[PDB]
């Protein structure tokens, strides 16, 4: 059976109470999604409605009796990726061997289907990372600097 | 497993809830704190 | 107002009966092999992984992982070519399934 130790508890005590904005002790349904997040577990909005979470704003105010019987639930799942999958998934776009994947070809894939993301989120995107002359991206500096989150060693 | 919230239910499911003298608690979901009973004598009543 | 004796004329003219007899199976839809390739590929989590997989061949079980048919869709170099009916709304489907 699964339960939550002391930095597991603490973590989920200090980010509730971080999450009070009224100034009561309640967490929002919604809110849930970005909260879970912040706990450094990584689900699809699929897997927060799952556990009851909402699209609108103010439809079910959760309180700490539900909240951590929704993180002892949430332990439990084992597919979250990993690199590799994604190596062999964006080696696809490939036509002459080169591991490269221009802007424009690139913009269009995180847009289109899935979750989403937006026309704003893409700018942002295209703030950061190694384009070049021709205007090819590389998969390899790509992944690694998702994976890595936002500041490895160097971070804007 | 059984952290104290856990109990509050089995004590409420497993043949109470329905006895004269034990009293339903004052709803935990949506709510905010806690989970409890309650009990009653001849003098008053009890929250627990 | 439509009139038959002007339409008579015009729909036998305008090179219209011919072009259907060709352009029937021609495409409406046109974009690129690259990006389609990409936004689709893990719907055959079952048929394509393991390492690295050819620049054509991939295409096929990436496509037809949501069944799709044979004859709605065309394999070209740089430019990928679909019908309509059939792509968009199997396309919308690509939400709900990846």
């Amino acid at each position: 059976m699964a339960d939550l130790k002391a930095a597991e508890v603490e973590k989920a005590r200090e980010h509730f109470e971080i999450y009070d904005w009224e100034g009561e002790g309640k967490i929002d349904a919604r809110d849930l999604g970005d909260l879970l997040r912040s706990l450094d577990c990584k689900p699809t909005l699929a897997m927060v409605k799952k556990n009851g979470g909402s699209d609108k704003r103010g439809e079910k105010k959760l309180t700490l009796e539900e909240f951590l019987p929704i993180f002892s639930q949430i332990k439990k799942e084992k597919e979250v990726g990993t690199l590799e999958d994604f190596m062999e998934g964006l080696k696809v776009y490939d036509k002459a061997e080169n591991g490269t994947m221009l802007a424009a070809e690139l913009a269009h894939v995180l847009l289109s289907l899935g979750e989403r993301l937006t026309d704003i989120e893409c700018e942002e995107i295209m703030r950061v990372c190694d384009e070049d002359d021709d205007g090819f991206l590389k998969y390899e500096p790509f992944v690694k600097t998702i994976i890595a989150g936002p500041f490895p060693d160097e971070g804007k | 497993k059984a952290t104290d919230k856990s109990f509050q239910d089995k004590l409420n499911a497993n043949h109470l809830g329905k006895s004269p003298n034990f009293v339903k608690p004052k709803p935990p979901k949506p709510g905010q704190q806690e989970a409890h009973f309650s009990i009653a004598h001849y003098a008053g009543t009890v929250p627990y | 107002v439509i009139d038959s004796g002007l339409v008579m004329h015009q729909l036998t003219c305008n090179g219209v009966l011919e072009g259907i007899r060709i352009c029937r199976k021609g495409f409406p839809n046109r974009m690129v092999y690259p990006d389609f390739k990409q936004r689709y590929t893990i719907l055959a989590a079952s048929a394509v992984p393991k390492g690295f997989v050819d620049a054509k061949k991939v295409t096929e079980a990436v496509l037809g992982a949501i069944q799709l048919d044979a004859n709605d869709y065309r394999l070209g170099n740089t430019k990928v070519f679909f019908r309509a009916g059939v792509l968009g709304r199997l396309e919308e489907m690509r939400d709900d399934r990846l």
